């Protein structure tokens, strides 16, 4: 060990610069004279990473790591494992490394920085503020450090420690601030009040001095929002009623359009027992105000008065009318989520009369946004004749507007037209081709049309088109998600379909003379490879919107420094607050539902078909073989035209990269070995580990812990459920019901979990469900839970659908009650039901 | 209806998810996250807002209503929608604003730069983008302290032409050619900005007829007279 | 300012105008027609007449500029003049009209011939009022239909100072 040592430290200065070719050559050179050396392997994986191999470069990281026994080598090569364990997602690896590294003896305190930002990601604060500590002792010249110090002593719990940090550095530092500095200067005192409001409490001293130390920095705060919100807070906090309305009065006249200030101001004034009071204020304020519109909105929300209230609501639709607005109806729309049969016939009757008194010629303006006002409001009453009369009318009068067409097929849709509404706004599109938001509507009712092929031929149009033959690269490279989710549940409403048609397929069963089902197959065939090919490409999809969020999430590795260097800690709390809530969106719990679904489906139809049926040597055969008649070149022919045409469908279908991923087919995700371990390793855990109190899917809880052997889990997510949604519901009967049939003894499980979840729910219920009908093979318990809860809940209906093999209670007058419940409903939900749910 | 507040970065993926129904040139992750973690005292979101009116009380009271089930029973949970961003609150519109970092060796000043303003389509005419372009230039130049703006804009999208050139008043500085991915020429405006003409107070008012009585607020006034129960003025 | 507002047809937008076609006179025009306006030899002029940021009115005219093997009308050729029946009594037609003569006086000609049909009088009628003189009589089979229907029609002159 003399000359190796000497050439990677010439070679070193090459990775330090922008050379890769001749840091690697000289990497080779050093290998091919002896293999043996740990640094160099380091360094080439690190290099052959950054390059973009990745099979290569794993090797040699893992054979560097073999080649390792004990800590004691160079930090060098420490510190270029840190850095590829950082740059592959793996941070406790990267963080063991670097402190194995500074332990040995490096003379690099910007090494301690690293960690703080790596322990960051991971949460571990603990040792972060130790390393906050020391990169701040160590360098005692740059702004970064305090606020790095001051953000670790406020997250962890040391406030009165980083109040007195804060000042001592506005201390030694006062006057000696540059232009560009005030800024962040100004933002970290409003971290600092930040600070002050976790001292705050409700001590009237503190909130004094906090008043007081407010007041006094106002003439060097640059941000007035925040500081006009924190004054008026602590003014609430104290007793101040004039002080907080003047405030509250200020913020108005800085932004009147905000309705949180409004509320703060009813709240703060103690106006809001008294209609008089607040009718008042309102009409003061309107004068002051004529152009906006939460001043006319928020008075037709306590209005008790018939004549008045109708007066106003008149005097707030009549500007709406006259200069036409596209979101009239919206203007309209919480309230009819809270008003119904008091509010919408005076408005209907306002309406008429305002509308009897227009003229298609004088007036067409006012005539079409009252048409389109009507056709909403039948719309939203549960009509579609008279709706579509209507439309019908303002397309005759005006067929120049594309809200007609998109109400005409939102209205088709709600009365289960998905083509002919997807025709009628492709059409209504094709008038003008420069709008992203009507080509994404028309794509999205084309997939939810059973159009999936001309949804994405129109959706390839304004996407970028280089190394593609269409635009899904694009798409998945702009971070999307809906458009997946649409057509994911599109193809798995073809597949489903699929299920239907081999039903009745198999019903005839060649009857009599039936050679027309037994002559043509092949057709088939290939719709069955194709749905199968494209139910594969679904759950590859699936798997990218968690991806996403992981990436997401990763990507937040320079943010911890850029917080700290630019001095935005407030940025930092809410990127952390950001981070923390990822997993409590919507779409990701949709997706994750899907994907549940899915792979409890593949669960039990692979469990199904495993062991079933008999004669596996006559149904292994398949084709590719017609006895005397070259069966060899046959099958060779086939499987060239197999691969040739899904070669060009997986070209058309490409989103992955195939260095990236090989699984483009999905034929190793539908057939994996443990699917429930993958969701509960990949799904589960950051749902499991990021989640609040009051919002919880419930059901999805239960559904997983279902079939893997815990039912304690079961019992205290319905007891949760029973204490914060009631008792009153369908859904706590029905995976109640699931619950005692699955502690029955027949059921294969585990006797003592059946036994402690019997003995918890004898002493938690007792005067709720029998306990004690579990032998009696004749207790039918559709009609005890139509009794109690009644048959008018659909989703506890289609609960105990899904779930009616482990639970036997009927199937044909379940389902006879399920149409005869859902017919108070929509139609294209009814049909949807009947066609995939039933 | 519409409500104008700061842009929180809780919502930036919805906020995404607008661009991907507004502008073709989408961005990654990393661009919006930065441009609201350096600068978010600049770019600006439109929602709207769904309160109380009326709860249960007695005349024509009716159990079965919506309100996204929050009344009686139907659980309370949110509606599948990633447009939404609580029950009762969706995004219909942004602004993202930053400002000058990049070095250009020339000693710029601290100058605004617009960087986008997406609104959707179906709810405009009604006074949002405007409203949000005036909050972001009152806020630039009471905070950052802006000497000018500058920003771009298309030319057959006549929407936006009329709300910089003819409705916000800007002036055009150049022509770029070939700016875009599609190869579309664009003008870039260039406005000087200043503190005594940007005040929203100074705008409460659309049109007038010729010597009208521009109200605005003093100190105090609501607080003053007596109660509005049994006064002279008491309706 | 002013409610009626021109502007010039684009191709994004060009589907809007196809569209005019068949809600103004329908069974006289076709696809191609208007799919060969904008398909990148002969000079065509649009306008579309918003009435309250609406479309409401649309000009296609062609300008032929031959001379040569041509008896005496070189100027714009009127083809397309569609106007929605609620959107009239409003000078709506009379500004189109204004831009036509406009832009016929802007390139260098002094002629504006006009084609209608011979089954329709009110049309005719307004066209006139306008200031426009009928040529000779009428033309035997000039219009063709969409399904195959033939018919006769009229020519109406102005000259522009």
């Amino acid at each position: 060990l003399k000359k190796e040592n000497d050439q990677f430290l010439e070679a070193l200065k090459l990775y330090e610069g922008k050379q890769y070719k001749k840091s690697l050559k000289l990497l080779d050179a050093i290998l091919k004279k002896d293999g043996s050396h740990v640094d160099s392997l380091a360094l080439k994986g690190l290099d052959l990473y950054s390059v973009g191999e990745k099979d290569d470069a794993a090797s040699y990281v893992a054979n560097a790591i073999r080649k390792i026994e004990g800590a004691s080598a160079s930090p060098i090569c420490c510190h270029v494992l840190g850095i590829y364990m950082r740059n592959t997602k793996e941070y406790k690896e990267s963080i063991k490394w670097f402190t194995a590294a500074l332990n040995n003896g490096s003379t690099n305190k910007q090494i301690y920085r690293d960690l703080a930002t790596l322990q960051s990601q991971i949460g571990d604060f603990k040792n972060a503020l130790v390393s906050r500590k020391k990169y701040w002792e160590a360098f005692l010249g740059y702004r970064a450090n305090w606020t790095s110090l001051a953000v670790a002593q406020d997250v962890n719990g040391e406030r009165q420690q980083a109040i007195n940090t804060l000042s001592q550095f506005e201390k030694l530092a006062e006057g000696k601030i540059s232009d560009s500095e005030k800024y962040e200067h100004s933002e970290c005192l409003m971290y600092k009040n930040d600070i002050m409001y976790k001292a705050a409490s409700d001590n009237q001293d503190k909130l004094q001095n906090v008043l007081k130390h407010l007041n006094d920095i106002e003439p060097c705060v640059f941000d007035k929002f925040g500081l006009l919100e924190r004054k008026a807070t602590i003014y609430m906090k104290l007793g101040q009623l004039k002080d907080a309305s003047i405030v509250y009065r200020t913020l108005i006249k800085r932004n009147p359009d905000n309705f949180k200030y409004y509320k703060l101001l009813e709240v703060s004034l103690g106006i809001q027992g008294d209609n008089k009071l607040k009718k008042a204020l309102y009409g003061k304020l309107e004068q002051f105000y004529p152009r906006c519109e939460p001043p006319k909105f928020i008075p037709l929300t306590f209005l008790q008065d018939k004549e008045e209230l109708s007066k106003k609501l008149r005097e707030y639709v009549l500007p709406q009318l006259e200069r036409g607005v596209p979101a009239t109806f919206s203007n309209v729309k919480p309230l009819y989520q809270r008003r119904k049969s008091k509010v919408s016939p005076l408005l209907e009757k306002i309406v008429l009369d305002y509308l009897s008194g227009l003229d298609p010629t004088q007036d067409p303006i006012p005539f079409i946004w009252t048409n389109y006002y009507l056709s909403q409001h039948f719309l939203f009453l549960k009509d579609f004749p008279k709706a579509q009369e209507y439309i019908d009318a303002a397309l005759d009068h005006t067929p120049t507007l594309v809200e007609f067409y998109i109400l005409k097929a939102r209205i088709l849709k709600h009365l289960g037209l998905m083509d002919t509404a997807a025709g009628i706004l492709e059409e209504g599109r094709q008038l003008d081709l420069q709008d992203r938001f009507i080509n994404c509507k028309t794509v999205k009712y084309f997939l939810r049309a059973n159009n999936i092929d001309k949804a994405v031929e129109v959706a390839s149009l304004f996407t970028k088109n280089d190394d593609s033959v269409n635009g899904i690269k694009d798409l998945h490279l702009v971070e999307a998600s809906w458009f997946i989710v649409e057509q994911a549940e599109a193809y798995y409403r073809l597949y489903l379909d699929r299920k239907k048609k081999l039903d009745d397929l198999a019903s005839l069963k060649k009857e009599v003379e039936s050679d027309k089902s037994e002559q043509i197959a092949n057709d088939i065939k290939e719709n069955q490879w194709l749905v199968r090919k494209y139910k594969g490409l679904a759950l590859k999809r699936f798997n990218a919107i968690p991806k996403f969020y992981k990436q997401f999430e990763d990507d937040q590795l320079d943010f911890h420094s850029y917080c700290m260097r630019k001095g935005t800690p407030r940025a930092y709390l809410e990127m952390l607050e950001w981070g923390k809530a990822l997993y409590t969106k919507p779409m990701y719990v949709r997706a994750m539902k899907e994907a549940s679904k899915l792979y409890f489906q593949m669960h039990d139809d692979r469990l199904k078909r495993k062991s079933d049926s008999l004669d596996e040597n006559s149904d292994e055969i398949q084709n590719n073989g017609q006895n005397s008649s070259s069966q060899k070149k046959k099958a060779k022919k086939e499987a060239a035209a197999m691969n040739k045409r899904k070669e060009t469908e997986a070209k058309s279908v490409a989103a992955y990269p195939s260095d990236q991923d090989n699984d483009v087919f999905g034929e190793k995700l539908i057939e994996t070995s443990t699917p429930m371990e993958d969701f509960a390793t990949e799904f589960y855990n950051n749902y499991s580990m990021q989640v609040r109190e009051d919002e919880r899917d419930y059901i999805l809880d239960f559904e997983f812990n279902y079939r893997i052997g815990k039912l304690a889990l079961c019992f205290a997510s319905l007891n949760k459920f029973a204490k914060r949604f009631g008792t009153t519901s369908g859904l706590f009967g029905s995976m109640a019901i699931v619950l005692l049939h699955a502690t029955r003894n027949d059921t294969p499980f585990d006797p003592i979990l059946k036994k402690v979840v019997t003995k918890s729910l004898e002493k938690e219920y007792s005067e709720n469900f029998p306990l004690n009908e579990i032998s009696n093979n004749s207790f039918d318990w559709l009609n005890f839970y139509q009794e109690k809860f009644g048959k008018n809940d659909i989703n506890g209906l289609l609960f105990l659908y899904r779930y009616r093999d482990d639970v036997p209670i009927g199937s044909s007058n379940l389902k006879e009650m399920i149409i005869s419940s859902l017919s108070p409903l929509e139609p294209h939900s009814q049909n949807e039901i009947l066609q995939y749910y039933l | 209806p519409i409500n104008i507040r700061r842009a929180t970065i809780n919502d930036i993926i919805c906020m995404q998810n607008a661009n991907l129904h507004n502008l073709p040139e989408n961005y990654m992750m990393k661009y919006y996250m930065y441009h609201i973690l350096s600068w978010p005292e600049a770019s600006f979101v439109a929602t709207t807002t769904t309160l109380d009116c009326e709860d249960s009380d007695e005349q024509d009271e009716n159990d079965k209503l919506e309100l996204t089930l929050d009344g009686t029973n139907d659980g309370r949970t949110i509606k599948l929608d990633p447009t939404y961003l609580a029950p009762g609150e969706k995004l219909v519109g942004y602004v993202l604003v930053k400002m000058n970092d990049d070095p250009d060796q020339q000693n710029e000043p601290p100058n605004g730069h617009i960087t986008s303003l997406s609104v959707m389509r179906t709810y405009r005419r009604m006074g949002i983008a405007e409203n949000l372009m005036r909050q972001a230039l009152f806020a630039l130049r009471e905070v950052h302290q802006a000497e000018y703006v500058s920003l771009h804009v298309r030319q057959s999208n006549r929407a936006a032409l009329h709300l910089y050139r003819d409705t916000l008043a800007f002036e055009v500085l150049s022509i770029e050619k070939s700016y875009y991915q599609d190869g579309e020429d664009a003008y870039a405006m260039k406005k000087v900005l200043k503190l005594e003409e940007l005040q929203i107070s100074n705008f409460t008012h659309r049109r007038l007829k010729e010597n009208e009585e521009k109200l605005e607020d003093d100190l105090e006034s609501d607080l003053l007279e007596d109660i509005i129960k049994q006064g002279v003025n008491d309706i | 300012r002013d409610i009626c507002t021109l502007d010039n047809v684009y191709a994004n937008n060009l589907g809007m105008l196809t569209k005019l076609a068949h809600v103004t006179v329908p069974n006289l025009y076709q696809d191609a027609f208007f799919s060969a306006l904008f398909a990148e030899k002969d000079v065509h002029f649009t306008q579309m007449a918003y009435y309250s940021e609406i479309p409401v009115g649309g000009l296609v005219a062609k300008l032929v500029p031959k001379k040569q093997n041509e008896l005496s009308l070189k100027g714009i050729q009127i083809e397309f003049l569609g106007v929605l029946p609620n959107y009239r009594h409003k000078s709506i037609g009379s500004k189109l009209l204004k831009f036509a003569e406009d832009k016929c006086s802007e390139c260098h000609q002094h002629n504006v011939f006009v084609y209608l049909p011979a089954v329709d009088d009110l049309t005719k009628q307004w066209f006139i009022a306008h200031g426009f003189e009928q040529v000779g009589e009428t033309v035997n089979n000039f219009i063709k239909g969409v399904n195959g229907d033939e018919q006769d029609a009229i020519l109406l002159k102005k000259h522009i100072s």
